[PDB]
RNA sequence: AGGACCGAACCGACUAAUGUUGAAAAAUUAGCGGAUGACUUGUGGCUGGGGGUGAAAGGCCAAUCAAACCGGGAGAUAGCU
RNA sequence: GCUCGCCGGAAGACCAAGGGUUCCUGUCCAACGUUAAUCGGGGCAGGGUGAGUCGACCCCUAAGGCGAGGCCGAAAGGCGUAGUCGAUGGGAAACAGGUUAAUAUUCCUGUACUUGGUGUUACUGCGAAGGGGGGACGGAGAAGGCUAUGUUGGCCGGGCGACGGUUGUCCCGGUUUAAGCGUGUAGGCUGGUUUUCCAGGCAAAUCCGGAAAAUCAAGGCUGAGGCGUGAUGACGAGGCACUACGGUGCUGAAGCAACAAAUGCCCUGCUUCCAGGAAAAGCCUCUAAGCAUCAGGUAACAUCAAAUCGUACCCCAAACCGACACAGGUGGUCAGGUAGAGAAUACCAAGGCGCUUGAGAGAACUCGGGUGAAGGAACUAGGCAAAAUGGUGCCGUAACUUCGGGAGAAGGCACGCUGAUAUGUAGGUGAGGUCCCUCGCGGAUGGAGCUGAAAUCAGUCGAAGAUACCAGCUGGCUGCAACUGUUUAUUAAAAACACAGCACUGUGCAAACACGAAAGUGGACGUAUACGGUGUGACGCCUGCCCGGUGCCGGAAGGUUAAUU
């Protein structure tokens, strides 16, 4: 659900947020649980080499099944959870031998709700299977890259890829930015579409919110020196300049892509 | 008004003990030069 | 068994002083400057074996010693370790 | 419930007077802002000099910063005093 | 020594950091001490720091550091695996009284507790670098049950008052006791047990997880406090006796109850919210190889062991950081009375101080304050400064508005004390006693004692009753910025920065991008509802025309064009 806060006070006016009354309110699986401190932005050199990146809440790692290759083993879902981790809320199943795992809520999916991977699964949301064995046209998410690597597109929020075309080894897929992708058909994929599609319509409605999530002022470029930017500089307001990164690269249409190892399969770019 | 010595034996040691210098060449070059001019304490360590 | 060669070692004087005095006459305690390295298992051995009474029980700390001057050169007096060495109601030494 | 209200600790530094060979190389007195938060604070750690760090003032990096400090090239050079 | 003044959420007491003998005693007064000094944190000499339980050490890990091999790099070196370090966090155990000139949870008295080694008794499947459990974790809020602690009464000891009264409803003092051990209560959590099976838990498992039945519902776990005991003891007002008048020798009553009550405890609880809240070991439990009447484990009995280092003293400061015995700075803990919402404030208690130059005088002028006729911003760049407002309850409150606000708008009334309603009310607390119980720390009833607002009526004093301290000035028009925040440490706090929101643009994951000769690392254990860059800056109504110049994006036929040949 999608709510809108009353305005008891400044920073509250504009806040929207959104409330899932199906989520679990108590403590996540513990034995599925890992620690993960922060970077702040800073590499192996001590140096900042993303900026805009630190505090926020202490959040615990969630192993969550990417993989999907407990085939032939029917599973149900206990319950819906929140993952800090991620947009995308996570659902915790047991397999009929015991054994219980993380995955990615698909949308529609909640508890006791049965799901499967494999050859042999139905063509239903939740189900993980070879996309040589999902018909042309479906509607897919964490769909693998190699085989057996693991889920890596259509993992955020809402996402999803669609399956266009299958032409011998390869499945041609549309991918939520408009790029047409070829991928071996051998490839697993999940059933449906990422669930907490109303994700994008929150509004944090103030400064302290996003600071709550890690995120870091970002200091416009034409408010420095010269020395510090090249867009620095200036009595009063002036930028009379072609816009740039910090490290001066223009920043306003120029393409940065350079691999030409996997141009090959791509078959349209997203443009 | 606080002033810039504000002090810490554990600090002290970490950062400019004998075995701090003992750590890297050029701290070893670091004792080299202070044996040579024959200075009486070696390190903040005595 | 501690050998007796370190036993006659240990033990480097008697310690005068009213509180050592007192400590003799009101706790059957005797007041012993002994060994920096001298543990109190080896104190107990030595004094059980070179003056042949029982003992209870030792105590031991370590003293420190003062800055001194000698015609404004600085000076430190060694450290040296005390032991509260208390006998055992009718060992009287 | 709240970067919510009033207000001590705590953090800060808007005004004035004093002080200016000071009680103090930035304070004192009366007033002043925030005070459950983008809050404050202890201990330890990491980032190093054309480098760091910066809710950005060219600010800060040991009373030193439009290129720290120490040693070295080194008795740089000085059509100037 | 007697008076006076000052602090008392400190200017008292105690930890940690830092210092290092400054601690105690004797002696000395050159220098040091902003004066003198007989005194001192000064000189000189001597004395003083006592631990199985406090801390370190130790076991365990966080960030991070180092890092066998390894990968990378002209050399020096960089990164990093297995490991090994690293607290600011997790892991065994002691309390009360007495004592020194100076130490004491360390000494002594009394009373306890922990871990481990070895020897005997009985029972016996033990075994890890492996598995599972546990340790183990957020913010906010609300309330009940308590304790610390205080107040009164009672009890006991003492008093009968320098000047009117004071044998009483008078006055002063005391009225303290721990850890441990037994009890298992207010409360919190959870259904229990017994069989059989199972694609999971790097192998196995009687453990965990899953499934299926039988059968029973009170079983288990946790838990403040109280009670008893510890305690015939210690302590104890005071009194007796000496002094080397600093204190010691001896003796020692009462030692209860009610009420109030924490920010401490139950509570790592409970309720609720999103921003979704360490790790590892100690510990429990399962087995692998292995040994298998051995070992090894289970409890009991004895006995041994608990080493080493620190321990003085200052610690919001004259002993630490500030060149100083310097109006500065410095983390944590304790938390009495009267008033008070209060840790504000005023006066005090315990306790600690009067700040290491004094004596006079009573000019100008300077500093910090008090009061002021008449006027009342005429001052001035400007009401700068000052003056003023200031509490609680109640009445009442406009434009505008994003419907929350604006608002404490504005403005106004009451307020002390005494008596009555009621010799103390509403309300809280609630004994003795009785009724009963699945049996205690028990449920119903009853209400004595205790405690107690607030109102109304009537009276009463003063110029004045929120009387001191403390404690908003208010309203009207308008620029800028939405707002709370941030900033030029040390002349600028703002209209500057940020900001939620908006848009463009890059980026298909070995992402773009950034640090790095590289290996790698951050981005991210994220995956286009994501991430980076740029500009704009809540919200509302909106965002027109120009692609000629520069840049960017696409095209690639034609001219021109490098190395090469
Ligand atoms: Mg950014
Ligand atoms: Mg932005
Ligand atoms: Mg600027
Ligand atoms: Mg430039
Ligand atoms: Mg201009
Ligand atoms: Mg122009
Ligand atoms: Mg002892
Ligand atoms: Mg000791
Ligand atoms: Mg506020
Ligand atoms: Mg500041
Ligand atoms: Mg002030
Ligand atoms: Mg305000
Ligand atoms: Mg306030
Ligand atoms: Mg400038
Ligand atoms: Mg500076
Ligand atoms: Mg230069
Ligand atoms: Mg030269
Ligand atoms: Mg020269
Ligand atoms: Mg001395
Ligand atoms: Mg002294
Ligand atoms: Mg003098
Ligand atoms: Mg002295
Ligand atoms: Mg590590
Ligand atoms: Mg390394
Ligand atoms: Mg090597
Ligand atoms: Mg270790
Ligand atoms: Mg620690
Ligand atoms: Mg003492
Ligand atoms: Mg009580
Ligand atoms: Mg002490
Ligand atoms: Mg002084
Ligand atoms: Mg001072
Ligand atoms: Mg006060
Ligand atoms: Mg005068
Ligand atoms: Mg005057
Ligand atoms: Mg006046
Ligand atoms: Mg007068
Ligand atoms: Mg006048
Ligand atoms: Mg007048
Ligand atoms: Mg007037
Ligand atoms: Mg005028
Ligand atoms: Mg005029
Ligand atoms: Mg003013
Ligand atoms: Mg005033
Ligand atoms: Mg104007
Ligand atoms: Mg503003
Ligand atoms: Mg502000
Ligand atoms: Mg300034
Ligand atoms: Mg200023
Ligand atoms: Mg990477
Ligand atoms: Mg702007
Ligand atoms: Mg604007």
């Amino acid at each position: 659900a999608v709510v809108k806060c009353k305005p008891t006070s400044p920073g509250r006016r504009h806040v929207v947020k959104v409330v899932n009354p199906e989520l679990h309110k108590g403590k996540p699986f513990a034995p599925l649980l890992e620690k993960n401190s922060k970077s702040g932005g800073r590499n192996n050199n001590g140096r900042i080499t993303t900026r805009h990146i630190g505090g926020g809440h202490k959040q615990a790692y969630r192993i969550v099944d990417f993989k999907r290759n407990k085939d032939g083993i029917p599973a149900v879902v206990e319950r819906l959870e929140y993952d800090p981790n991620r947009s995308a809320n996570i659902a915790l199943v047991l397999y009929k031998d015991g054994e219980r795992r993380y995955i990615l809520a698909p949308k529609g999916l909640k508890a006791g709700d049965q799901i499967q991977s494999g050859v042999d699964a139905a063509i239903k949301p939740g189900n993980t299977l070879p996309m040589r064995n999902i018909p042309v046209g479906s509607t897919v998410h964490n769909v693998e890259m190699k085989p057996g690597k693991g889920g890596q597109l259509a993992r955020s929020a809402g996402t999803y890829v669609q399956i266009v075309a299958r032409d011998g080894a390869y499945v041609t897929l549309r991918l939520r930015s408009g790029e047409m992708r070829k991928v071996e058909a051998d490839c697993r994929a999940t059933l449906g579409e990422v669930g907490n599609a109303e994700h994008m319509l929150r509004v944090l409605g103030k400064a302290g919110a996003a600071r709550w999530r890690g995120v870091r002022p970002t200091v416009r470029g034409t408010a420095m020196n010269p020395v510090d930017h090249p867009h620095g500089g200036g009595e009063g307001r002036n930028f009379g300049k072609h816009p740039v990164t910090p490290w001066g690269v223009q920043t306003k249409g120029k393409k940065t892509r350079s691999n030409k190892r996997t141009d090959k399969f791509i078959v349209r770019r997203r443009s | 008004m606080k002033r810039t010595f504000q002090p810490s034996v554990l600090k002290r040691n970490r950062s400019h003990g004998f075995r701090a210098r003992m750590a890297t060449k050029n701290g070893r070059q670091v004792l080299a030069r202070r044996r040579a001019k024959g200075r009486a304490r070696l390190t903040v360590s005595k | 068994m501690i050998r007796e060669e370190r036993l006659l070692k240990v033990l480097r004087a008697p310690h005068v002083s009213e509180k050592a005095s007192t400590a003799m006459e009101k706790s059957n305690t005797i007041v012993l400057k002994v060994a920096k390295d001298a543990t109190k298992a080896e104190i107990k051995a030595a004094v059980q074996k070179l003056f042949e009474v029982e003992v209870e029980v030792v105590n031991t700390l370590v003293v420190k010693g003062k800055v001194k001057r000698h015609g404004q050169r600085i000076g430190r007096r060694s450290d040296w370790k005390k032991a509260y060495v208390t006998l055992k109601e009718g060992q009287n030494l």
